[PDB]
């Protein structure tokens, strides 16, 4: 129960962080969002793709 | 037949199995049946707190009413604390989890 | 109006793809994993 | 001309479902009786039911 | 009530047996009943219940079905509907009740 | 409802017919076990003639004798009912006759007997029961004409005053027929409208039904609807706990894990080829799910490096090049490759541009129709 709920919390927190971080930004290098949120390039890329789909 | 307390026990076991299988609507149906049958007989502290904890788990999973989920979790925690039961740490963990997911850490 | 007599004369909405392939997507993928 | 022509239901309420605590059962029943017939009446057609227009609440003084 | 102004005086007795069945059918036609719903059994379980009660029983079975994301009404659902509709509140003041032998 | 006959019989026959499983010792043993148990003499003769099998007279003779004796007692009882009892029992005797005919597999005899019984009968319930037996015989022998005919028949009878259990059963029958005729949109609609109410255990197990619902849903549903009605679905996700290879297939696509998606798609292909209702659809299902996967990946990109896309899909660069070329040519995808510097640009059309093209096409159709009308009637 706690594992599932906390995983969803992680997902929502990451989504909010990406949205706020990239609000003051048109075209952006993905390495920059990775630097700003302190995650891996691959993970941020996958989450961004999921957001867009 | 007799032993309506065991009726409630079996119904809650079925609800736990339903939720484990992830059929939340049917788990909720089983929980509502268990609670209606529990509001006609004596619920020892153990069964009352177990019903409360299962209610908390189901509300946490499905309805997204984490305030009520916390309420039921806390009733379960108080009951298990009164009974001096091993599984009160789990209830307290769920309490903290509700207080987190409510975005009030 | 007039039948042009001077001219002598499944239920699946198929649309090509009836090609000849090394199975659709089983042996291809097997060999793909094998060479990767 | 036909001039498009009041008394109650214009002082928009303030309390909310987040404000009311507990009484999940009462909220469920009042909602199924009051709101859903107005938001999702297809759910009622499917079962083939007449929505329960009219419900009564018991209770101590407050 | 003189038989010069109101000539006839019809009575509407509370639907008896199998008249309750007729009302159950009438108010359950537009419904989703399973193979194994015994409207007769519902009728017997409902003694001395007015046609309003029959309508309410069907409606409450339907609302119970609405509850569990389901479009089917079952015998047990009708039973719970009967219980929830025919609530016979009874005074608990045993003294006021035993006043009369 | 009864099993007239076990459609597992058709499954076994078609599995044997497939060349890969012709020499299946088990399959053969189970098929003949069912044949002997239920005494299908004409069907067994047809199997022997079609599959070029060495007949076993020592048991075929006993099987014929049993069939003859049972039919004789049935029709004797029918005559007795005719000369002694009323329609209420003459009809039942005829029903038993037709039931034995179908259970032995004499297609012509069963069809004739059921037609006669339907002509005799007047009760709606038993009329529907006979129609259902006819639908299931039609499904057994894949006779599209008969299946469709009884299908509108059954719709008419239920519309003329029916019941919800038979509505669900007809819905499942329509779904199986839609899978047969490759109408997976209707198949998904019906299956998802009657997954919570699976009552037709004669056609297939509930595991098989949920697997079919998942397959048809994935091929026929958009991502929003798929999430709402197949991943957030009570029963359709309950059974996927017992089915581990299908849960992975569905959740790979939804979570956008694609290499696992192709692994599970190869699994599903080899499963459906063996299957008997999906057998003339596996090429199409595989191809359309591949297109769904590629379009899903490229729906959130504008220039996807071919190497990265290959790594995501768990394949190479050459395989991806070949298949993207094929699908772009077919016109399904919206993507143009650039092989010098391997990059797959995505030329998706904007909303305005797509609306323009739709207006051109649909207006062209309407213009053709009106032009025909006017040219015809003006002069």
């Amino acid at each position: 129960i706690i594992s599932t709920h906390l995983a969803k919390l992680y997902d929502n927190l990451l989504e909010q962080n990406l949205i706020r971080v990239i609000e003051p930004f048109s075209r952006v290098q993905i390495e920059h969002i990775s630097s700003l949120i302190k995650l891996s390039k691959a993970d941020v890329e996958r989450k961004l793709s999921q957001m867009i789909l | 037949m007799d032993d309506k307390a065991l009726l409630v026990e079996v119904q809650l076991l079925e609800s736990k199995t339903y939720h484990a299988l992830s059929n939340l609507p049917k788990a909720r149906a089983a929980l509502t049946s268990a609670r209606t049958t529990a509001n006609a007989i004596y619920c020892p502290p153990k069964l009352q707190a177990t019903l409360d904890m299962q209610s908390g788990i189901i509300h946490a999973a499905e309805e997204k009413d984490w305030k009520t989920a916390y309420s039921y979790f806390y009733e379960a925690f108080e009951g298990y604390d009164s009974i001096d039961s091993p599984k009160a740490i789990t209830s307290l963990k769920y309490m903290l989890l509700c207080k987190i997911m409510l975005n009030t850490p | 109006d007039d039948e042009f007599e001077e001219f002598p004369a499944h239920v699946w909405e198929d649309n090509w793809d009836d090609d000849n392939v090394e199975d659709d997507f089983s042996n291809q993928l097997r060999a793909e994993l094998e060479k990767h | 001309d036909v001039l498009p022509p009041m008394l109650t239901s214009d002082q928009k309420p303030d309390v909310m479902y987040a404000d009311i605590g507990g009484m999940d059962i009462q909220k469920q029943e009042v909602r199924e009786a009051v709101e859903l017939p107005l938001t999702h009446f297809e759910l009622y057609k499917q079962i083939g039911i007449d929505p329960p227009r009219g419900v009564l609440m018991y209770g101590p003084p407050g | 009530l003189r038989p010069g102004r109101i000539d006839r005086k019809i009575e509407f007795p509370p639907p008896n047996e199998e008249a309750r069945l007729d009302i159950l059918k009438i108010h359950s036609r537009k419904m989703n009943l399973t193979r194994g719903i015994n409207l007769r059994k519902i009728a017997e379980l409902m003694p001395g219940a007015s046609g309003a009660e029959v309508k309410g029983v069907c409606t409450e079975a339907g609302m119970y079905a609405l509850r569990e994301r389901r479009v089917h009404v079952t015998q047990e659902d009708f039973e719970m509907a009967v219980a929830k509709v025919m609530q016979k509140d009874s005074e608990k003041n045993m003294s006021i009740k035993k006043l009369w032998k | 409802l009864p099993k007239n006959p076990d459609l597992r019989i058709a499954q076994l026959r078609f599995l044997l017919s497939l060349p890969e499983h012709r020499g299946d010792a088990a399959v053969r043993d189970e098929l003949m076990a069912a044949v002997r148990d239920n005494n299908m003499a004409p069907y067994y003769e047809a199997l022997c003639k079609s599959l070029d099998w060495q007949i076993d007279v020592d048991l075929l003779n006993k099987m014929k004798k049993a069939n003859e004796d049972e039919l004789k007692r049935l029709d004797e009882e029918l005559e007795d009912a005719e000369k002694n009892l009323g329609e209420s029992e003459i009809r039942d005797a005829m029903m038993a006759k037709a039931e034995y005919l179908c259970r032995i597999g004499d297609k012509e005899g069963a069809l004739t007997a059921f037609r006669k019984t339907y002509d005799k009968t007047v009760a709606l319930g038993h009329r529907l029961d006979i129609v259902f037996y006819l639908l299931r015989i039609g499904l057994f022998y894949m006779d599209n004409d008969l299946i469709t005919r009884n299908t509108e028949k059954a719709k008419s009878l239920i519309e003329e005053g029916g019941d919800w259990d038979r509505r669900n059963r007809l819905k499942v029958y329509q779904g199986l027929y839609c899978v047969a005729i490759r109408d997976f949109k209707q198949a998904a609609e019906l299956f998802l409208d009657t997954v919570s109410t699976f009552t037709s255990y004669e056609l297939m197990d509930y595991k098989t039904f949920v697997t079919y619902t998942v397959y048809v849903s994935m091929i026929a549903l958009e991502r929003p609807d798929l999430r709402e009605k197949v991943i957030k679905g009570a029963e359709i996700l309950e059974v996927l706990h017992s089915l581990p290879a299908v849960r992975q297939y569905l959740f790979s696509l939804y979570e956008c894990r694609y290499s696992v998606f192709f692994q599970s798609l190869a699994v599903v292909e080899q499963e459906m080829k063996k299957d008997w209702l999906f057998a003339p659809h596996y090429r199409y299902y595989v191809r359309e799910m591949r297109i769904h996967a590629y379009s899903q990946l490229l729906e959130s990109y504008r220039s996807l490096t071919l190497g990265y896309m290959a790594e995501a899909f768990g394949v190479g660069v050459e395989f991806i090049d070949q298949e993207l070329s094929r699908f772009i040519a077919a016109g399904r995808l919206h993507c143009k490759i650039d092989k010098v510097n391997e990059i797959v640009e995505t030329n998706r059309p904007d909303s305005k541009n797509w609306q323009y093209q739709e207006t051109i096409k649909k207006g062209d159709l309407l213009l053709n129709r009106v032009q025909k009308l006017s040219r015809v009637i003006n002069m």
